[PDB]
């Protein structure tokens, strides 16, 4: 996250840290044993950190359970990100309490303008890297669809939205991949991709959930 | 340029 600010601990408890010996993208817990995030964070090897803040010190109301289900979207497309999403199972159920809490799926999509809370230990920097221990938090509004698409010609799909800025200084950054997106108490969105990390009229774009909800459950229901 | 945000990027031209 460039621009942001430090979430505080536990502060954002539905915030998943997926590891392989390092951080590599985030997610969002959506019940006891399923987690949110994007398809291009699949690989083998995922551990699922749970009540992490500063993600290289024991602090204290971490958990960390193996994925035993990595299901991406069979239809993601590699080459234009459409259907960037993927269901993590849990080996076993995490222990829900107020550090480690699930985060609501939409009932209807969000509207433009609309302020979310966007999460991550990703890249605090625009130009180089410097990589936080602690979560970072950054709130940002929903565009609208005809100015995601003017930023982003031929490459926003519907089931793409942008948000964040056009002025500059505030994104989601490189380790903030499949992170949440919550607005208004729902999970919105899920963190994609970009034209670089907080660059002039190159908004961040994101998953969008609201159109995946009837896949999940069934997903869910049938594993 | 135009990337994924994860760790590494996954970058298109
Ligand atoms: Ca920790
Ligand atoms: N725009
Ligand atoms: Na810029
Ligand atoms: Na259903
Ligand atoms: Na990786």
């Amino acid at each position: 996250i460039v621009g942001g600010y430090t979430c505080g601990a536990n502060t954002v408890p539905y915030q998943v840290s997926l590891n392989s010996g390092y951080h590599f993208c985030g997610g969002s817990l959506i019940n006891s044993q399923w987690v949110v995030s994007a398809a291009h964070c699949y690989k083998s090897g995922i551990q699922v950190r749970l009540g992490e803040d500063n993600i290289n010190v024991v602090e204290g109301n971490e958990q960390f359970i193996s994925a035993s289900k990595s299901i991406v979207h069979p239809s993601y497309n590699s080459n234009t990100l459409n259907n960037d999403i993927m269901l993590i199972k849990l080996k076993s159920a995490a222990s829900l309490n107020s550090r480690v809490a699930s985060i609501s799926l939409p009932t209807s999509c969000a509207s433009a303008g609309t302020q979310c809370l966007i999460s991550g230990w990703g890249n605090t920097k625009s130009s180089g890297t410097s990589y936080p221990d602690v979560l970072k938090c950054l709130k940002a509004p929903i565009l609208s669809d005809s100015s995601c698409k003017s930023a982003y010609p031929g490459q926003i799909t519907s089931n793409m939205f942008c948000a964040g800025y056009l002025e500059g200084g505030k994104d989601s950054c490189q380790g903030d991949s499949g992170g949440p997106v919550v607005c208004s108490g729902k999970l919105q969105g899920i963190v994609s991709w970009g034209s670089g990390c907080a660059q002039k009229n190159k908004p961040g774009v994101y998953t969008k959930v609201c159109n995946y909800v009837s896949w999940i459950k069934q997903t869910i229901a049938s594993n | 340029g135009r990337c994924t945000k994860s760790i590494p990027p996954i970058c298109f031209p």
